[PDB]
């Protein structure tokens, strides 16, 4: 629309963002796993 | 919603990778600083393990 | 009202998503420094669980 | 109309933009109730 | 006035708009700063409900 | 007129102001009895 | 002046209401600064009613 | 003349104006008794 | 003098207005402070009537 | 002439302004005296 | 001198009006400022009438 | 002449400049006079 | 000089009496600032007619 | 000439000019006269 | 995500490059100072090996 | 596309930035491995 | 040098009145603060005559 | 010649600064023997 | 990567020699700064060879 | 490509490139070789 | 030398002048000011002759 | 020439210059002697 | 490399000589102050040769 | 050398006559500023001839 | 390298003269001003030949 | 090429670079050897 | 000539310049021996 | 060349600068043979 990416561009783009923060956030998950495993802080 | 992905018809994916990657870095600079000016979660200055200086 | 859609027909979404994604993640910023500047609510300070340090 | 937008669009984007402030809302519930259980303020 | 919707000629609703929302933000801010910087309604150092730390 | 609006969009901008004034006004008010009844001031 | 009326035809009426409005919120604000900077008329230390921290 | 408005509009937005002003000098006169029963300064 | 009106041929009537009110107001807030800062007519501080906190 | 006014204009501007003038003097004269019986300056 | 009308001729009436309307108000400020900061002529704090605070 | 007045433009207003001037220089002096009976400063 | 008034053709008369006029208001406010700020000549901190206050 | 006064423009500015700083220094001679009796300073 | 490559189709290649380069520089010095700020992480100023100073 | 790249130039700079990327983590990952072995921090 | 008149053919008589008028009433002000600096001629407080303050 | 000035200009401007001048430094001579007089310096 | 030659074609190689110097020349003045604000590797300051001032 | 220069001279530029860095690599190394012959910091 | 006259084909006459006039007169107040600063050639502060304050 | 000043210009300016010099020169060289006679400084 | 004198089509010989020598000579200039900063290497403050003053 | 002339077919003879100039006038300041900083070479202060204040 | 002077075709003879004239005058003031900087090398406060003040 | 030197020039300089290079880093290690015999620092 | 002047200026120039120089060379050579005569500094 | 300057203007110019530098050099040797008959340094 104003971004000038069609429907499908943008289809797609939505599915690899998503896809690179969930891993993001599993690795943030993982470490802080590991953060509360050596010190928990609540 | 299913039509989530049309918010990249509405702001820009390039502009937002920029923004997104610059506060993530931003944020983690300061979770650290902030872990490191408490004592109990500085891990370099904690003692643990025990201190050779 | 059944007719707050119309308001996008004059604030303009793209400025207002961001606008309102910055000024939340201000507020979370501001509302952790808050209770980190407190004795009660530093959940890093607190003492709990039991220190190492 | 001021924004360019039409009807339509306003209409579909006010939806979405309901239902993910509706989910933000629901999330920051939960970290409340969680907040509250581990120390309450009140 | 039965006539006060015709204020909306006058002034622009997406201008007053954003200056009533922002104006909003920025007096809840300092009526909660304000509230936190006094001993009787800080709730947060208030020692209600009883300590920890 | 000025602002380029309507009579009809002014009237209808009106109304819906002065509607999503009345739900913030007594969201507001049952905040401010609640923060009566937590602690009065006065 | 029954004519004071036509005093809209010199001053602009949007910017009137503007400056009225935020002269008024402006004046509000010093006057409720002023009332807590005394002891006599800060209602949030008066201690009335009696406090609790 | 001046702002461009005509002396109809002039009037109208006269009466409406001094009707707010006056509402708002009602609000504010209240406001002010409910003060002097609370806490006199004079 | 009779033709004092002629004063607005020179000096605009809505710049005076303007000048005029934005003068007065400051010149009013201006001696309200000049009292307030004295202890003989600071009425928020006199103690009149007898004082409650 | 030099600011754009006809003659007669100036002089009901004149009159309006004076009146006014007088009025907002006359508040102020009252509030003076009631300034006075409250606490004499002299 | 009799031709002292032909001033006008070369300053301009409203810039002289003007300049005259300020400096007659900053000087009045002035020496009201000047008169209060002494003791002898601080008529709000001489304690003339006898004071209540 | 260099201001863009007339003779006579300049003879009326200097009255009339003369005229207030000498009002004001009156109301000063009454102040003044008072001032001097209230306290004298020299 | 009888051919004195020749300066006018040099230099303008409206500056230099606009000049004239600022330069000798600044020099008696500073001449009444220096003989305030001395003890023998500030007619208001002198004590004479002798003191109320 | 260079302030593109005419000579008889210039001559008559100066009689004024030169009238106006005699009365002038009349008016500040008397006001140093009565300095003097006032309080001398040399 | 097998079409990750489409990134540098959105963000410029060149830029990001140079962006990452400058980012790690100044975190490897940051991280740097960071240890030689702490007595436990200076291998400078340990005392191993054993000091001539 | 937005950055003038082909999708061929894209792929083979995609690989080339990930293997560049891979040595440096694993130049990182030795120099970390000395690091601990040298002084541990957890 | 009877041709020293020639020298108003080089530096304009206008701007070298308006800088000798500026200059000496500079050094005026100036000469006359550092007597008022100095005890021995500062004639308003050298005490002659006679002091009343 | 570079200031605009003719000869007989320069002459008489010449002639009317120096008289103007010698006066001026006439005055300023009376005002410091005055000043000897008062409080000589050396 | 043997196509690791291809980076020239997208960052301009004067550039990249220009950085890469200035950047080095930097980085050695800093280091030799960091060992000269210490007691141990301050080679001028550290009393070796024996001192003859 | 985006640059101005060739694949030929991009790959002649890398290869004089890793040289020189190559050579002061080797000076680095045999200076910090001296360096911990010298005073060794771990 | 002889043709010494030719400098002022090479530095503008005027601007010498103006230039030359300026540094006597600055020269000359460092001088007398030098002269003020100092107790042997203080003329104002000498005590000569005797002093009346 | 390069001043734009012509060459009997520039020895007639140089001819009034230096007397000038050599008269202020002269009033400098009798106040140095009046001030030697005064108060030496060597 | 043999083509080590192809970096002059590279970097233009002038920039880089002017760099170069500026470069140095505050190289040369900031080791000279480093060296006069400490004790051991101020041949000025040495007292070799055995001072006179 | 005997071409030492062309020089001034390089640098502007009436450049290199100012700054000639001025630089000698700043460095004789500069000289007589550091004589008088000094005890043994401050013809003023030095007491030679014999004091009279 | 006999053919050192090409150098000029490369760098401006003039720039490169006004240059180095221009550091050579700022070296020197700079050695003059460390010399009498110290005790040793202060020509004028070494106290040789013997002192007068 | 970028710069605009011809190969043969660019060969040129890079040898007279070289050889005042190589002659300014004698000039520095004889000044170097000769601080070593004044004092050496390691 | 960068300067714009002739080979017969510059010489002429240079010959006035460095006569001029060695004039001021010479007074300050004589203020010199009087600086020594009256204290020397070495 | 990028000077502007001819070959022969080049030579002559370094032959120039090359003498006046070696003379500006002596001096320099003189006053530093000075220097240290008067206070070695080292
Ligand atoms: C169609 O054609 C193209 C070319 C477009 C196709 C290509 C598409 C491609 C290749 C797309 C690629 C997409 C990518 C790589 C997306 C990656 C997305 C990621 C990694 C998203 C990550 C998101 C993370 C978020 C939103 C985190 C938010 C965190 C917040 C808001 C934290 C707040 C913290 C607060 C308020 C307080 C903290 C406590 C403090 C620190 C203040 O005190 C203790
Ligand atoms: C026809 O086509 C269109 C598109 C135009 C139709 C669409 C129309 C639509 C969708 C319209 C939507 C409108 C909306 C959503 C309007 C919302 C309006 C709201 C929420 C208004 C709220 C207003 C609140 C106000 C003005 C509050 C004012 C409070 C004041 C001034 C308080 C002052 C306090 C002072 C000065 C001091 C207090 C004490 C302190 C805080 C200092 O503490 C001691
Ligand atoms: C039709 O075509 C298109 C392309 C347009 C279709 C696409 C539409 C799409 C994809 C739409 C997507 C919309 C989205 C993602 C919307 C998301 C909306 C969200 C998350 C909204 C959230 C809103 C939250 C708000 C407004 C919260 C406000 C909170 C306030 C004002 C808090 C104030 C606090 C105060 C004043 C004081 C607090 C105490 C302090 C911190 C001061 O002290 C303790
Ligand atoms: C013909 O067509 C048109 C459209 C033009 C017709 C319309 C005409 C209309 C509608 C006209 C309306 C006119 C109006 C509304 C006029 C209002 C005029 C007013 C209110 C005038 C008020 C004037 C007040 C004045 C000038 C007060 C002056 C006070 C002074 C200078 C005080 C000075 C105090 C000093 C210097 C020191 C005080 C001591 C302190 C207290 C500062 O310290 C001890
Ligand atoms: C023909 O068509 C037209 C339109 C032109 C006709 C219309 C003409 C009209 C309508 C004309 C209107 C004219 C008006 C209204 C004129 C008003 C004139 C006024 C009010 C003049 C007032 C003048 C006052 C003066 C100049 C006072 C001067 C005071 C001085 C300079 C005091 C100085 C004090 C010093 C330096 C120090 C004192 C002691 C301190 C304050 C320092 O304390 C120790
Ligand atoms: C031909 O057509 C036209 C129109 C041009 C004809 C008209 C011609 C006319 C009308 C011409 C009028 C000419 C006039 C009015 C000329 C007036 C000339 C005057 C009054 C000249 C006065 C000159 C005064 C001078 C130059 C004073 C100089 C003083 C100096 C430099 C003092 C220096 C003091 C020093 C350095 C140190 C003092 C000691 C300190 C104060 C520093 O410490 C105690
Ligand atoms: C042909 O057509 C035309 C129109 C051009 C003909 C007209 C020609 C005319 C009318 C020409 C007029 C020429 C005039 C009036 C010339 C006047 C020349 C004068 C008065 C020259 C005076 C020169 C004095 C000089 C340059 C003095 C220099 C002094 C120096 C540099 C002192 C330095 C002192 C130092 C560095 C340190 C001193 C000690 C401390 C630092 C303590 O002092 C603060
Ligand atoms: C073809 O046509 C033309 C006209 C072009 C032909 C003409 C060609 C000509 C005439 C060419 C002439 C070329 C010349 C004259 C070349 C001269 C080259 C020179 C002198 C090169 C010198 C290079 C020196 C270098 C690169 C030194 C580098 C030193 C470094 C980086 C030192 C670093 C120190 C660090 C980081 C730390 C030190 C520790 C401190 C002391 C700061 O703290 C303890
Ligand atoms: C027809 O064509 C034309 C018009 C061009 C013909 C006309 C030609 C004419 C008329 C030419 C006239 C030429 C003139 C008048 C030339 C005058 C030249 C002069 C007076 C030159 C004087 C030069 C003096 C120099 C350069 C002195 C330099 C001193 C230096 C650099 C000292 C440095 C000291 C240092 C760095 C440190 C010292 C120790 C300190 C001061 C710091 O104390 C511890
Ligand atoms: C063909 O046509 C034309 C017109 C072109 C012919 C004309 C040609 C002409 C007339 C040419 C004239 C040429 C001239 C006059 C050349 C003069 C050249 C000179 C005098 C060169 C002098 C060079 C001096 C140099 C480069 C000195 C360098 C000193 C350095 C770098 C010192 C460094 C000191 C350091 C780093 C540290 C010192 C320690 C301190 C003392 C600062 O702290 C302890
Ligand atoms: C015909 O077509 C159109 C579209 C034009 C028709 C539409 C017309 C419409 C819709 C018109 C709407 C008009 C409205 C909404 C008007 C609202 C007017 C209001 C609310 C007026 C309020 C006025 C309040 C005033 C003027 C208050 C003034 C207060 C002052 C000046 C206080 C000053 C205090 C001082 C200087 C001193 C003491 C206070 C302190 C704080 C210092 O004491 C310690
Ligand atoms: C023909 O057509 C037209 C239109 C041109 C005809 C019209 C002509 C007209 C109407 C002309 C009108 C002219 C007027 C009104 C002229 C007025 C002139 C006046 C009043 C002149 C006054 C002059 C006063 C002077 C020059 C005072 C000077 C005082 C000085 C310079 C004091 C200096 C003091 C110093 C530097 C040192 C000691 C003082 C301190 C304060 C430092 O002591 C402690
Ligand atoms: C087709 O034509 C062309 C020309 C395009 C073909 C050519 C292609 C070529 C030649 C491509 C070449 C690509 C290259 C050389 C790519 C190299 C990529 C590299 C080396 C990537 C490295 C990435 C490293 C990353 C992303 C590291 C990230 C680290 C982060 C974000 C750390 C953050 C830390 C935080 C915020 C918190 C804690 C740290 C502190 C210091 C605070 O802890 C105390
Ligand atoms: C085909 O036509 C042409 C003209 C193109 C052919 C010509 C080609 C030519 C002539 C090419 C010439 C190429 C040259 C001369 C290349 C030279 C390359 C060099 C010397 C490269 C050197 C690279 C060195 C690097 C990248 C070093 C990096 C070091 C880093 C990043 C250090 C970081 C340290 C950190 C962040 C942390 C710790 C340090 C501190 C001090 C904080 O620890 C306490
Ligand atoms: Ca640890
Ligand atoms: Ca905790
Ligand atoms: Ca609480
Ligand atoms: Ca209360
Ligand atoms: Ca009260
Ligand atoms: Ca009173
Ligand atoms: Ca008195
Ligand atoms: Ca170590
Ligand atoms: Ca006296
Ligand atoms: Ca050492
Ligand atoms: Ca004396
Ligand atoms: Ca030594
Ligand atoms: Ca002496
Ligand atoms: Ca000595």
């Amino acid at each position: 629309s104003m971004t000038g990416l069609t429907e499908q561009e943008a289809q797609e783009f939505h599915g690899i963002f998503v896809q690179s923060m969930t891993a993001f956030f599993g690795i943030v998950v993982i470490a802080h796993i590991l953060a509360w495993l050596w010190r928990p802080w609540l | 919603s299913p039509d989530l992905w049309k918010i990249w018809l509405l702001i820009d994916p390039r502009r937002v990778l920029i923004a997104v990657f610059a506060f993530l870095t931003i944020l983690g600079l300061a979770i650290h600083m902030i872990l490191l000016s408490t004592t109990e979660f500085n891990w370099l200055e904690d003692g643990i393990p025990a201190a050779k200086v």
